[PDB]
């Protein structure tokens, strides 16, 4: 259908969100588990993919003792910024189809 | 020799600049400890979106 394909990029780049959002959090709720890795996903190349998952470890930045590579400050801003990211395709979402709705009124 | 016993070694000098010292690194771990915890307290609101 055409009105698939003009929605296809926002509401794969909204579930990649959301996706991406679900791997942050259970970084943050496993950061006191011991040898845990922390797990990520580059965006924009998993979009390619599926508009044309595989987990991607984080580098870890200080040597902690019990093998757990999570860092506080990183995934807190990466989380925000998944956030702020998952409103704004949300926002571009409703306008989409809002303007098609408009459209067809009358 | 036969007639003399012989004591222990420990040195009180030592002893007491051991505690002075101990107290006072305790002190600074104590201290560390604070300000981290404190510092990971205000970081945490953050995820606030």
């Amino acid at each position: 259908d055409r009105l698939d394909a003009a929605l296809r990029f926002q509401q794969e780049a909204l579930n990649l969100r959301a996706q991406r959002q679900e791997i942050l959090a259970a970084n943050i709720a496993n950061a006191d588990t011991p040898g845990y890795q922390a797990r990520d996903i580059d965006f924009a190349s998993e979009l390619k993919k599926v508009m044309v998952v595989d987990l991607l470890y984080r580098v870890p930045d200080q040597p902690s003792l019990d093998g757990n590579t999570v860092d506080m400050d990183r995934e807190r801003t990466q989380f925000a910024d998944n956030s702020l990211k998952y409103q704004m395709g949300l926002t571009v979402l409703g306008s989409q189809l809002k303007g098609m709705m408009n459209v067809l009124q009358g | 020799m036969s007639g003399v016993l012989e004591g222990s070694n420990v040195k009180p000098v030592e002893a007491m600049t051991d505690m002075i010292a101990n107290a006072r690194r305790f002190e600074m771990q104590m201290k560390v400890i604070t300000s981290v915890d404190e510092n990971e307290g205000r970081a945490n609101q953050l995820l606030s979106m």
